């Protein structure tokens, strides 16, 4: 009752800066350690939404600095997440656990590298944060920091797991897979011309397949890029890669109208007599989709 | 800045209500929480109100905000979801599970007030009572998955297509293949993105003063496949 409701007032004040509130209700009783029915405390929201001198002030009257929430988030998961450097370094100098994993696995690191902040990361690294930590589907915070294009968070991370400069450019193995199967050439397939065909120059495996069964070649025909298209059938792609996909590349340059696509696919081998798994011909799915030009190569292709 | 884009700056409370029937066991899921799509962040509770789940959890998590999904500045162009709000989209699925039963559901996704709200009627038929759902063979986590989203412009919406892994207590794994279609609530006009996918990643867990059969849900999406 009172007590709770004590604590509320708290956990809003925290939320939303009121330092003189934060004052008043713990000067009348208001627990700092207070938690709502998901594990939240005041320190957490003061963390999340940066405020220091709150975060100072619950510090100094015994808020516990590693409560954790019900999804596993500590106060420094959430400023780390947030990019507040200064309460990021009052938590840690208050004993923070660096390497605290919330109920994904990531660490402070995982979170600052995946958000972009870079000083973060380096105040962590300080700190003793674990740069070879993995999340539960095998991510480090490099892997994150290369996920989310933070280039220089990525070099920073290589150097100090002990692989050398280079590392904003991507990792040491071209043919790395995640645990949906993507190799970085799944990921280039997305309209990266140049990254695809640096990639492939460097040995990445053009016919990998993810845990789906697409190939770098269903993805560029999926995404419509005729240019990579191009490069993967020229460096190997198998033009009728199927294998679990249940559709081959030229079914989804039928579905989605993209005909140059189509055209390549067709001088460089493919099968147009390939079922779907509902039994439909790229011919078929051309006529469904309302693409005339297509069918009617397609036709012509016999 | 856009205007369904300016409803998600900032942290977002999330209320799920799912009316559910699967083989005639009727059942009822709340859910609460909050959502950033700054961060593709969901920290949420769901509470099975009638009594025990007669599925498992797991089945369920698709089918319990796309809206939440991080979308990088350079394809904001591309954010079917957020689009359609304050008003809202319709999302429809169906949900083959391998050698078993299936699920179809209907939600409204809207803002009432400040909070983004689920409403899901769902539906399921043709499960074996010995299968891995009506069974309770699957395990209590989940898997990273690919979601392939598609313009259908003919409809003013988004086709959705991917396929979810459950893993089975034995070791396999059940699939469940998802064919999804959105439609907006309202008649302005909304962003019908070119071809793109979402990367995601959840973990359950349990919150150990909850007696009520229950799911505690951190989940992080981020579209991507856009230059």
């Amino acid at each position: 009752g009172p007590g709770s409701d004590l604590g509320k007032k708290l956990l809003e004040a925290a939320r939303a800066g009121q330092d003189d509130e934060v004052r008043i209700l713990m000067a009348n009783g208001a627990d700092v350690n207070a938690a709502d029915d998901v594990g939240v405390t005041p320190l957490h929201l003061a963390a999340q939404r940066g405020h220091l001198e709150i975060v100072e002030v619950l510090l100094k009257y015994g808020a516990d600095v590693n409560a954790a929430d019900l999804w596993g988030q500590t106060p420094l998961h959430l400023a780390a997440t947030a990019g507040h450097l200064e309460i990021v370094e009052v938590l840690l100098k208050n004993g923070a656990d660096v390497n605290a994993r919330d109920n994904i696995g990531h660490t402070p690191l995982h979170l600052a590298a995946w958000a972009g902040h870079l000083e973060i990361v380096e105040v962590l690294l300080k700190y003793g944060a674990d740069v070879n930590a993995q999340d539960k589907f095998g991510k480090t915070p490099f892997d994150l920091a290369i996920d989310n294009g933070n280039e220089d968070i990525a070099e920073v991370l290589q150097k100090a797991a002990g692989g050398g400069s280079g590392g904003g450019s991507g990792g040491g193995d071209v043919n790395a897979y995640d645990e949906v199967g993507w190799t970085p050439l799944h990921r280039a397939a997305w309209g990266h011309l140049e990254l695809v065909e640096k990639l492939l120059k460097n040995g990445a495996d053009v016919n990998a397949a993810d845990i789906d069964g697409y190939t770098p070649l269903h993805l560029a025909a999926f995404s419509g890029h005729l240019e990579i298209v191009e490069v993967l059938l020229k460096y190997g792609a198998d033009v009728n890669a199927d294998d679990q996909a249940g559709f081959t590349p030229l079914h989804l340059a039928a579905i989605f109208g993209h005909l140059e696509i189509v055209e390549v696919l067709l001088k460089n081998g493919a099968d147009v007599n390939a079922q779907d798994k509902f039994g439909k011909t790229p011919f078929d799915l051309a006529i469904d989709n309302g693409n005339e030009d297509i069918a009617e190569v397609l036709q012509k292709a016999a | 800045v856009s205007k369904g884009e300016e409803l998600f700056t900032g942290v977002v409370p999330i209320l799920v209500e799912l009316d559910g029937d699967v083989n005639g066991h009727k059942f009822s899921v709340s859910g609460e929480g909050e959502g950033d799509a700054t961060y593709g962040k969901l920290t949420l509770k769901f509470i099975c109100t009638t009594g025990k789940l007669p599925v498992p959890w797991p089945t369920l998590v698709t089918t319990l905000v796309q809206c939440f999904s991080r979308y990088p500045d350079h394809m904001k162009q591309h954010d079917f979801f957020k689009s359609a709000m304050p008003e809202g989209y319709v999302q429809e699925r169906t949900i083959f599970f391998k050698d078993d039963g299936n699920y179809k559901t209907r939600a409204e996704v809207k803002f009432e007030g400040d909070t983004l709200v689920n409403r899901i009627e769902l539906k399921g038929i043709d499960f074996k009572e010995d299968g891995n759902i009506l069974g309770h063979k699957l395990e209590y986590n989940y898997n990273s998955h690919n979601v392939y989203i598609m313009a259908d412009k003919q409809k003013n919406g988004i086709k959705v297509n991917f396929k979810i892994r459950h893993n089975i207590e034995d070791g396999s794994v059940q699939l469940a293949d998802h064919y999804q279609q959105n439609t907006p609530i309202g008649d302005g006009p909304v962003l019908l993105p070119d071809n793109h996918y979402l990367s995601t990643q959840s973990a359950l867990s349990k919150d150990p003063n909850e007696k009520r059969d229950h799911m505690v849900l951190l989940e992080f999406v981020t579209a991507a496949g856009i230059t």
